[PDB]
């Protein structure tokens, strides 16, 4: 191909292709017109070669990917700015105006709201990153450095980690994000595609869905909050409503939120030395709590009570009883254990 | 220019330049072909060359500007069609000119469009059901219904 | 334009821009170093047009075509390799380990199951071709050879039909679903979305959809393999399975392939000089086969009797008869003529 094309091929090439008197030598005026035009020839030949690869899809450069995209209609990200909230000390009562900079170590901060030392609303002011990136997100504990000093602010740290702080998407992320969207597509009722949507809402994080559940083409939502917790009224709302925005031609959507337990339990127990029934009863409600939020299928009794007797401050444990009951307790579906009742007696 | 350069100090006379400053003239305009090229590789830059987009695109048809041909290629590819009733409804009371309700039964998997037979004639009720048949999901059953 | 200029224009173009005393006279050398530059240039805008063609892929599939209709999202379907299970014969106690290699013809096939002779698991171990095609769906009864000489066996033998064998794609058939995609408009739930679905199963070349053919929620789903022909259940299967992955969740699916019509032939004809009934028979079952393979709608007597009396070594024929009548017999859909019995006598 091209790479076989080369000065002295072409250059060859011509000279046969020339019928004339003239041996063929070097440094020859015509020789030189000659290769001349085949030096400039293999420079378009290798211009041609490149011109193969920028015209692929793939190892596009910066601008290349941009138009590639935009005929797409996809965009790439740009990231985002950190943000954070720091902590002002100093004397009481200085003001600190909006737009001002803080910087720590080379990183640039700025503060987006008024904040005054010393203050009823308190000495803490959201700080934004003022350009984009991972550096950006700083950690928590952070002593900022005003860039223009202030007089009367003496210490600036963040008592939360610096968070938003987004890179700029790189190529090949935007090249495989467009791949797969051309590989899977939107469809009407497939199980993944309906549950996408609902996990775009910020308040739930498991979601599932029940088919069939009131007849051919009804569907029943599930959805989970923090820990599988019952979000609240509204979040479930905008959550149906968003949906909604994307279901398919005519179906029946429930969102189902998860349901707790109340749990009551009552013992007479020995307890240890140097331990009262409070600190006894808040350790293993925390442990059973704890349990409750990893307890997979049914109640189990045995580990309740083997949470309860390894729990410190528990000499000894007896007449143990859960709702009334001392056998297993089945869970069912959407349902969590919720502590209520804690009888303990010695 | 360039060959004059890197040609020797004895072939610096007209008679030598000539035939270089020719040939320098030719291979500027094979280098603006590239450029003229590199461009029609380019569905945007391409404006003649729009014509056989189209034609790998499978759809022809006379047309006025390049502008509308990229428009209509980017229309062509991707611009799925949305699974949301609202959208279809919407294009289906543009035809009618006249606002539709639904009563679809997921168990009966009815889908009905009630519509004022006044508003919208014959010919043009039967193409608009054409195409919501085209884009309506084929196990879906879909009515329309034309009030009196 | 590389297609505007040629080779003789801009040949004459840059004689023309010669501006010498020198007369410009034919055959001279100056005119032949003129035609070889030329001639290199109109290599040059020959090639510049090819890439334009390439770039394009109006003809002369490229690997341009592969990586565009990816950008589409569609891509190629390699294929399966053939399935099935062989019978190990030979001395009992001998152990078949698992990957042990067989040969039958050219084709190459590997042992799945580790098999013992004589064991209460059987002497029968599953076998999967080593590559995609359909020359290894091997048909049932067939003898296998070990390409490793192992003492104590004597028979390899397949007690049924090896299936699975897809055959790889070709750049042609993916062309024509390219082009038939972009006839077609795919929408999340759709009959040309689920048409797109079962075309992206491997072996499947004709689609055929049919709403509401029990009405509610009610899909007919037909398919067709190379030139119409029946695919495997496993096929079928597979493609239905996948498309209840990519379908809205409700709709009823239902898939076919098409069944053989059986035919009887029943004539008597004159035997020609030097020709015998095997002869006549396998040639008239050639006709009638590729008649087959291009009839569409009904078989017509005529046609068919008349291609036999045109058949080589059929000089004079009577009383010919298909499935006892001369009547044409429609082709209903999903159903193809079969060939079940040759009468033909003098």
């Amino acid at each position: 191909m091209y790479s076989d094309q080369t000065y002295e091929v072409i250059k060859n090439r011509t000279l046969e292709n020339i019928n004339l008197d003239i041996y063929k030598g070097e440094g020859s005026f015509l020789n030189n017109m000659v290769s001349g035009n085949n030096l400039e020839l293999s420079k378009i030949y290798l211009e041609l070669s490149k011109m193969h690869k920028m015209a692929f899809i793939q190892d596009t450069y910066n601008q290349f990917l941009d138009k590639r995209v935009n005929e797409f209609g996809v965009y790439r990200k740009l990231g985002t700015e950190s943000n954070g909230e720091v902590e002002f000390i100093g004397e009481k009562g200085t003001v600190i105006n909006n737009g001002t900079i803080i910087s720590y170590r080379d990183l640039l901060f700025v503060v987006i709201k008024d904040v005054t030392i010393g203050s009823e609303e308190g000495d803490n002011s959201p700080v934004q990153a003022l350009e984009v990136g991972k550096k950006y997100n700083l950690p928590t504990n952070c002593e900022f450095k005003l860039v223009d000093n202030i007089s009367g602010v003496t210490k600036i740290t963040n008592t939360r980690s610096f968070e938003g702080g987004t890179d700029i998407e790189t190529d090949e992320e935007l090249k495989e994000r467009f791949y797969k969207i051309q590989r899977n597509q939107a469809t009407s009722g497939n199980k993944a595609h309906y549950e996408e949507w609902a996990l775009e809402v910020d308040g739930v994080y498991n979601v599932k869905v029940y088919p069939r559940w009131d007849g051919p083409g009804t569907v029943k939502v599930l959805i989970f909050g923090k820990n599988n917790q019952a979000v609240d009224t509204e979040t479930i709302e905008r959550c149906q409503q968003h949906i909604d925005e994307e279901k398919p031609i005519g179906p029946t959507i429930t969102v189902v939120t998860p349901l707790p337990i109340e749990i009551s339990i009552s013992a007479v127990m020995k307890l240890e030395d140097g331990y009262t029934l409070d600190n006894v009863k808040e350790s293993f409600l925390e442990s059973i709590n704890t349990y409750f939020r990893d307890i997979r299928g049914e109640i189990i009794y045995t580990k309740v009570m083997g949470i309860l007797i390894n729990t410190t401050g528990v000499h000894d444990l007896s007449n143990l009883l859960i709702n009334g009951s001392t056998d297993n307790i089945t869970i069912n579906e959407d349902k969590i254990p919720s502590v209520t009742t804690v009888n303990f007696s010695e | 220019m360039k060959l004059i350069d890197k040609l020797p100090s004895f072939d610096r006379n007209y008679i030598v330049e000539e035939i270089q400053g020719a040939y320098d003239t030719e291979l500027n305009i094979l280098k603006e072909d590239i450029d003229d090229t590199f461009n029609q590789l380019f569905v945007d830059t391409a404006t003649w060359g729009l014509d056989m987009w189209e034609d790998i695109l499978c759809i022809e048809k006379k047309e006025l500007d390049f502008d509308t041909r990229r428009s209509n290629i980017k229309a062509k590819m991707r611009s799925r069609g949305t699974s949301t009733i609202e959208v279809i409804k919407s294009i289906c009371e543009a035809y009618t000119k006249s606002e539709t309700d639904i009563k679809v039964y997921s168990d009966e998997f009815t889908f009905v469009l009630s519509f004022i037979a006044n508003n919208c004639d014959y010919k043009t009720l039967l193409d608009c059901s054409d195409m919501i048949e085209r884009v309506k999901p084929a196990h879906l059953l879909h009515y329309l219904e034309p009030i009196i």
